[PDB]
RNA sequence: UCUUUUAUUUUUUCUG
């Protein structure tokens, strides 16, 4: 269709007809999200995953060292971060693309954590209880009460957990989730 | 059971037949005490360019087809007895353009030639006693009549 | 064809082999052709559901494809797909399908040997695939019983059971088009049958042969969906304003495509099972004639006219063929011919060119801020004079041509647009002798103008060439890019 | 895979400029000048964009860089003024 | 080089002109590995 | 309908260029209409490197009854360096 | 949900843009390229990453044509939903046939054959909404929705949502 | 000893009529036709029943029959061969497509 | 003009019809009063070259080894009158008909 | 005039590998013809006036590559595959 | 305000 962005995986699509796994949340992903990722030195690693609090801290840094990389290119509560971020946004792009402006919406009316140590703790919480990344984004994403009911939301996450340690884990995020 | 098919040019199966029966009447005519050993012939619309014949040997299915033109005899097979059955089965299915010109201070002086085509401030002549294509401006060059006479400038 | 595309500029790097699927050919065709008429019928062109329907390509200057809706010169054309009523073989794999035939079982789809059998692995254990297939073929011409069970390599008196059927194999024959086998029971083996076991031969019994499962799986091998090409394939030709000839390959398909109606109403109708025969032997003697024209001992198939028709080998395989008529080598524009002579008073790396031919040839140079004055001078001169133009590109792509333009000089030249100026002076052009020989015998001249129909060639450069002046002829090509009158200029 | 790629150093071919290298970088940078690209070198009247690029190769004033391709996949970057053109 | 090689050889076969044969003929049969031989020839010092 | 690139005023009334008028080039030599159910002209233009003087025509009519005509072109070939002797 | 990955793309760039600016300048093309885009097969990309730190590598210059392509390679922050999953989103529209959740940038309809019983539409309400014994659902709430299945489009993604189990509702 | 002699019987044929022709093209010739195994024939059912690029084994006498034979063994051709880039119409590598050229950014912005 | 009996499958001119009626089929016709023209019918395929009634297996397949050598075609469409029908309960239909 | 075999050798022994593309490619005949990633034919319906590129059968609408080759190479292609062999183009180097 | 055609194949003849 248009200027399509390329892929590392150097796929063995040769001829194969559409033989593609089924897109499930039961760890059936697609070819290209696996568990597996090749770096840009050529190196294999574990796919990184990220809650919405981190979305939004890195899509905050990412717009900050633009602004310091125009800036140098030209020399040679609830409300005012609203405010601040979307004058930043405004600042940044042209103004056309509104795709990345509804994100910024939804990510500030929703998201549960919103300072760097709190999100450093949870990601060494998570690490330290070592489960698939999308399992630990979206138990950092989603608000959860009961351990039937977490089952109940990721019904593929049957056997990978006992339910005290589910317990634990839920209690000690509603802990850190801040108060706003 | 002795039923052997044979080739034949398509779309004439009704009028070879039609030859090879009027033939044998004409020979059962002739022939006395002994007739000879041809049981019956036909063919099939849905089945073109040949013809079945039932007879016992074939030196007598030759002999009966000699004379008549068109039939592939060297053509022919012995159709099993299973496959006679379902064979027989009852049921099946500018004004300067064109014009003469001549050319008055130029290399070429003296030329006629036929005006071509005009590129604007400049037109385009074949020289009528040379194998060649000229450009020169018009203003500078005199126009004639269909025929040789009165001469006349850029004017017209 | 010549516009804008949004997809990605590309260069291919590879070339994959194989056979279509019947169900890829169903997949990828845009149309069904059952109707053998191609045109003229009630005066409309757009025969639906027959040869040259449009969907399957633009026939003539309409801008309306039906497919891609962008007219003839962009169109690469579109497949028809034809199944056959019963499948036939293929004459390029007339000897493929004997060979795996005799390679494996009959009944069972099996290798007649395996594993079990040492000059059966160490013929396996060839990497390359053509000397594997034929370690396998000769080994298993030898064998003409399949046998259930194998002494073991532990114990000879014990026998392993290797699986299969117990029944003889036939020693299989090439009679015609068709295969012939002696079990003596002969009998013609049935194309639907060879189908069969072919489709029921397992994935490493083929694996292990020369062949691919996801490539070129041995049942593709069999004819059953006929793809048929697109109109670009089988331009018509005119012989007058009113008399119009199909091309011979589209004579041949509505010939096949005639015999598969045929062949299909007398199975729907009555099957006497000779008559069906008949006419399988005649669709296999259409496709055969069709693809391959040249089938050693048997009739060879005439047109209308009493010759042969040009079939698919027949434009693939001599030197007017496709690749080397068409590929290898082929016609060139931006080049002229002619005589040649003598000139002393030429350097050596310089060659004189006919003004005519000067004033033919053009190379297209991009305007820049250097020559800005000197392609203003030379569109204001015009094709009519030896420096000047006969086309100029526009950034979009609209050409203008001077000769037919009058506002020449009202046209102001702008950065970026393209002047096809003539050859001048000093402009390096190749330079060939026809019977090239030798690296030699082509070489890039600079261009001297002069008024005389000759290429004038410094004389001693008739050496390499082998060149007289006893009215040979050379070729003069003119580079069309500035990275081609370089690499010419240093090469 | 980056693997390919030959570091500066250990690189086991000619740093002279070969003839073939030379063809096409006068090409490329010929049709760069005709295209518009910037000029690296001062302009003494020179209008012809093949002599351009010939004064730049010998100012080795050329932004240009040959990847080449060693048999296997394998490949070294030149840069074209560490590449020593003599013929 | 492989190109450049086929041309130098080719060349002079077409300007070519006590016995063994020689010219194109010889260098056809050379090409052509052919196990029979026109003028076979042993030479033993 | 399709006329050719030649000139047609060198034509006559009855479609036919007499002798003693040039043709070149592409020039037309024989007007030709053929209708079938505007007019659809079929003329053959003179060859694109020939130039001379038209030196004769004929008209007949064929066996059928149909018009015939052969039209001879004279020209003069001067020696020039590339001509062989 | 919001993954890092690894992409890169290639830009061609025409040879009177060779210069000084040829960072600046294909920086802001890749941008606009990037920023907005979506496909089926990656999913939908959001915003790309260190965008001070990519590497343009060495460019290649086509044969044919001096035109450069640049392989960027580059860390971007992907979307793609999956079938099966429970996500909180607001309505933005509502009528008889459905009403439209805003789920993340994308849109997640939800048909009233998968809706429970009790829900009912009322269409005296201005704007319109849909009523239970226990709740009320209005454009201005936030709602929890569970998507089953994903159609791609030519330029946007589209899931379809219902509300059976349990903790799926309004909140 | 096959290879060294057939060099030196090439070498007295084209000795033969006085004509000289440099030593490594026959060399060469040589080692090409003694690359494998034995002597390969340049004929058709020498080198051209090799293992090639598919595209460059048609581009010789057999056409239509190897392309058959490639088309059932599936084979797959690399295009690094003259033939194969010549028919798919790209800069083969011959002398000048053994490389690419590559735009120097570092250079470039640092003499700005 | 050419014109098949719908009983025995005489085929014949309907010039010959009307001169001497149905050779074979005479008797049952004037039997159930009824004329060879509506017996008859023009619609006819599969012709038979016939020759020995009393020796050919394709004439005992067809039903025509009773009658005499001629001309018969395998199919003759229509449906024979009742009149005859009931007085000729042998008889099949000549369409495949039943 | 027509580049014979031996001026194309003659080329090749010369070196001059971009004339030898503009001779075969932009003088002679060049055609665009779009193929798809998974099966790599010219079967493309590639509706350029829309910008929509399909490829039926392996489904997909993105992995769509223009491709300049000459018209008798596209020809000899299309021949072919109406001869069952697949002259089917790629682009990941497998084997390396 | 441009566009705008020159059938195909089988044979023969010679040219280098
Ligand atoms: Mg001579
Ligand atoms: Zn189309
Ligand atoms: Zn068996
Ligand atoms: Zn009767
Ligand atoms: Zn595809």
């Amino acid at each position: 269709m248009n200027v399509s962005t390329s892929t590392f995986q150097t796929r063995r699509r040769r001829l194969k007809k559409v033989e593609e796994e089924e897109n499930a949340a039961t760890l059936q992903l697609g070819q290209e999200f696996q568990l597996k990722q090749i770096n840009h030195q050529g190196e294999e690693e574990e796919l990184i995953a990220l809650n919405l609090s981190e979305a939004r801290l890195v899509i905050k840094e990412a717009l900050v060292e633009r602004r310091r990389a125009f800036k140098r290119s030209q020399k040679k509560t609830r409300e005012k971060e609203l405010e601040s971020i979307d004058v930043l946004l405004e600042q940044t792009t042209g103004g056309n693309n509104k795709d990345l402006k509804n994100t910024m919406q939804y990510l500030t009316n929703f998201s549960r954590f919103r300072d760097q140590e709190t999100v450093g703790a949870v990601i060494q919480l998570l690490k330290s209880t070592g489960l698939h990344p999308f399992e630990v984004a979206q138990l950092g994403s989603l608000a959860c009460d009961t351990a039937d009911e977490a089952k109940t939301l990721i019904p593929s996450l049957n056997n990978k957990i006992s339910d005290d340690e589910l317990e634990r884990i839920l209690k000690e995020l509603s802990n850190l989730e801040t108060l706003y | 059971a002795t039923i052997w098919g044979v080739r034949c040019r398509p779309g004439k199966e009704k009028e070879l037949i039609r030859k090879l029966l009027k033939k044998k009447f004409n020979l059962d005519r002739a022939m006395g005490k002994k007739k000879l050993k041809i049981l019956s012939i036909f063919q099939r619309d849905n089945y073109t360019g040949r013809i079945y014949i039932e007879a016992p040997k074939q030196s007598v299915i030759e002999k009966f087809c000699n004379g008549v033109p068109d039939i592939y005899i060297s053509q022919k097979l012995l159709i099993p007895v299973q496959e006679l059955p379902l064979l027989l089965k009852p049921n099946l299915s500018e004004v300067a353009l064109g014009k003469t010109v001549r050319i008055r201070s130029a290399g070429y002086k003296g030329q006629l030639g036929i005006v071509k085509d005009v590129n604007g401030d400049k037109a385009t002549v074949e020289l009528h006693s040379k194998n060649k294509h000229i450009t020169i401006d018009k203003h500078k060059l005199t126009y004639y009549n269909r025929e040789g006479g009165e001469g006349i400038t850029y004017d017209e | 064809g010549q516009q804008y595309s949004s997809a990605p500029l590309r260069t291919v790097k590879e070339v994959q082999f194989g056979l279509f699927s019947p169900e890829e050919v169903r997949a990828i065709s845009v149309a069904k052709i059952r109707f053998p008429e191609t045109m003229d019928e009630t005066q409309t062109r757009a025969k639906i559901g027959g040869l040259n329907d449009p969907r399957l390509g633009s026939i003539d200057r309409n801008l309306k494809c039906q497919t891609c809706q962008e007219g003839m010169n962009e169109c690469p054309g579109h497949f028809g797909h034809i199944d056959l009523a019963k499948p036939v073989f293929h004459v390029g794999f007339i000897a493929k399908i004997k060979k795996v035939c005799e390679c494996v079982c009959m009944h069972c789809g099996k290798l007649l040997l395996d594993e079990h059998n040492e000059l059966m692995r160490q013929a396996l254990a060839i990497k390359d695939s053509k000397k594997r297939f034929a370690a396998i073929w000769t080994l298993c011409k030898t064998k003409m019983v399949c046998e259930t069970d194998v002494p073991s390599e532990d114990d000879p008196t014990q026998l392993v059971s290797r699986g299969g059927c117990g029944n003889t194999q036939p020693t299989i024959r090439k009679d015609g088009l068709k295969l012939v086998g002696s079990w003596p029971e002969l009998r013609v083996l049935s194309t639907e049958e060879i189908l069969n076991i072919f489709k029921h031969i397992s994935v490493k019994d083929f694996t292990s042969l020369g062949f691919n499962e996801v490539f070129s799986r041995p049942e593709w091998m069999i004819l059953t969906c006929l793809p048929v090409p697109p109109p670009p394939v089988r331009p018509s030709i005119s012989f007058n304003e009113s008399q119009r000839g199909e091309d011979d390959l589209t004579f041949k398909l509505a010939d096949i495509l005639k015999a598969n109606i045929s062949l299909e109403t007398l199975e729907h109708n009555g099957a006497p099972h000779h008559a069906i025969e008949e006419a399988e032997s005649l669709l296999q003697f259409h496709v055969a004639t069709y693809m391959d024209n040249d089938i050693a001992g048997q009739p060879q198939a005439l047109q209308k006219s009493g010759r042969p028709v040009k079939s698919i080998r027949a434009r693939l395989k001599g030197k007017e063929g496709r690749i080397r008529g068409n590929l290898m080598g082929k016609r060139v524009d931006f080049s002229a011919r002619t005589v040649i002579s003598g000139d002393p008073n030429l350097e050596l790396d310089q060659v004189g060119v006919p003004k005519s031919i000067a004033k033919t040839l053009t190379y297209p140079e991009v305007v820049t801020p250097y020559n800005i004055d000197r392609l203003t001078q030379l569109v204001r001169n015009g094709p009519n004079e030896h420096p000047g133009a006969k086309y100029v590109i526009r950034d979009s792509g609209d050409r203008i041509d001077l000769r037919y333009s009058k506002r020449a000089g009202d046209i102001q030249l702008q950065y970026g647009w393209k002047v096809e100026r003539h050859i001048m002076d000093n402009d390096p052009v190749l330079f060939n002798r026809q019977p090239s020989l030798h690296k030699m015998s082509m070489m890039a001249h600079r261009v001297k103008v002069i008024p005389y129909s000759t290429f004038r060639l410094n004389l001693s450069v008739t050496s390499p060439y082998n060149a007289d002046f006893d009215g040979d002829e050379m070729n003069l090509h003119v580079p069309q890019s500035e990275e081609t009158r370089a690499e010419l200029s240093q090469l | 895979l980056k693997e390919k790629a030959i570091p500066k150093d250990q690189r086991a071919t000619t740093p002279y400029m070969t003839k073939y290298e030379r063809a096409r970088i006068l090409g490329t940078r010929a049709l760069q000048i005709s295209m518009n690209a910037p000029v690296f070198v001062d302009l003494e009247g020179e209008t012809d964009p093949l002599r351009i690029a010939m004064k730049e190769l010998a100012e080795k004033k050329i932004p240009l860089v040959i990847r080449r391709y060693l048999p296997d996949g394998s490949f070294e970057d030149w840069s074209v003024e560490e590449l020593i053109v003599d013929l | 080089v492989g190109v450049l090689a086929a041309q130098s050889i080719g060349e002079p076969a077409t300007q070519m002109t006590s016995k063994v044969t020689s010219g194109v003929p010889r260098l056809k049969e050379i090409l052509n590995v052919a196990k029979n031989m026109k003028t076979p020839s042993l030479t033993v010092y | 309908l399709r006329m050719k690139h030649g000139t047609y005023d060198k034509l006559d009334d009855d479609g036919l260029i007499a002798p003693g008028v040039r043709v070149s080039g592409e020039d037309v030599i024989i007007g030709k209409t053929t209708p079938i159910s505007s007019k659809r002209d079929a003329s053959t233009p003179l060859r694109s490197t020939e130039n001379g003087i038209v030196d004769q025509v004929l008209v007949t009519t064929n066996q059928d009854g149909l018009k015939f005509v052969k039209v001879r072109v004279r020209t003069t070939k001067i020696p020039q360096i590339g001509d062989k002797f | 949900m919001f993954f890092i990955k690894d992409l890169s793309l290639n830009i061609t760039l025409h040879p009177s843009f060779f210069g000084p600016r040829m960072k600046q300048y294909l920086k802001t093309k890749l941008l606009e390229e990037v920023e907005g885009s979506c496909t089926g097969k990656f999913g939908y990309i959001l915003c790309v990453l260190d965008y001070d730190n990519i590497d343009i590598q060495r460019g290649r210059i086509l044969p044919t044509d001096g035109s450069a392509e640049f392989n960027v390679k580059y860390r971007a922050v992907v979307f793609k939903p999956f079938k099966g999953e429970v996500v909180d989103g607001t309505v933005v529209s509502c009528s008889q046939h459905g009403f439209e959740v805003q789920v993340g940038p994308m849109k997640v309809f939800v048909t009233k054959h998968l809706m429970p019983q009790d829900l009912t539409f009322n269409a005296g309400s201005n704007p319109p909404s849909y009523q239970s014994s226990e709740d009320v659902i209005t454009i201005k709430s936030r709602i929890r929705v569970k998507i089953e299945g994903c159609i791609s489009q030519v330029s946007s993604i589209h899931a379809i949502g219902s509300i059976k189990e349990d903790y799926l509702g309004a909140i | 000893a096959g290879r060294a002699a057939l060099y030196k019987e090439v070498y007295n044929v084209i000795a033969s009529d006085g004509s000289y022709v440099n030593y490594r093209h026959m060399a060469l010739l040589v080692d090409v036709m003694t690359t494998q195994g034995g002597l390969t024939s340049v004929t058709r059912h020498g080198f051209n029943r090799s293992n090639t690029g598919a595209l460059m084994r048609c581009s010789f006498e057999e056409t239509v029959e190897i392309l058959f034979e490639a088309g059932a063994s599936a084979e797959l051709d690399d295009c690094r061969g003259v033939s194969e880039n010549v028919i798919l119409g790209q800069m083969a590598p011959i002398g000048t497509g053994a490389f690419d050229v590559m735009i120097d950014e570092e250079s470039l912005v640092k003499y700005m | 003009s050419e014109r098949a009996c719908m009983l025995c499958g005489i085929v014949q001119t309907t010039n010959e019809f009307n001169r001497d009626g149905c050779p074979n089929c005479q008797g049952i016709f004037e039997e159930a009063g009824v004329s060879t023209m509506e017996c008859t019918s023009p619609s006819f395929e599969g012709l038979v070259g016939m020759c020995k009634p009393t020796k050919s297996w394709v004439a005992k397949w067809l039903s025509v080894d009773h009658s005499i050598a001629g001309m018969y075609a395998i199919k003759v469409d229509g449906r024979l009158p009742a009149e005859v029908v009931e007085l000729l309960p042998h008889y099949k239909p000549r369409d495949g008909s039943q | 005039l027509r580049f014979g075999e031996m001026e194309r050798d003659c080329m090749i022994a010369h070196g001059a590998a971009s004339f030898l593309k503009e001779r075969l490619m932009e003088a002679s005949d060049a055609f665009r013809v779009h193929i798809c990633g998974i099966c790599g034919l010219m079967t493309v319906i590639a509706k350029l006036n829309h910008n929509q590129f399909e490829c039926k059968g392996c489904d997909n609408k993105i992995d769509i590559y223009q491709i300049h080759i000459p018209y008798a190479a596209k020809l000899l292609f299309q021949e072919l595959m109406a001869m069952n062999i697949t002259p089917r183009l790629y682009t990941d180097r497998s084997r390396d």
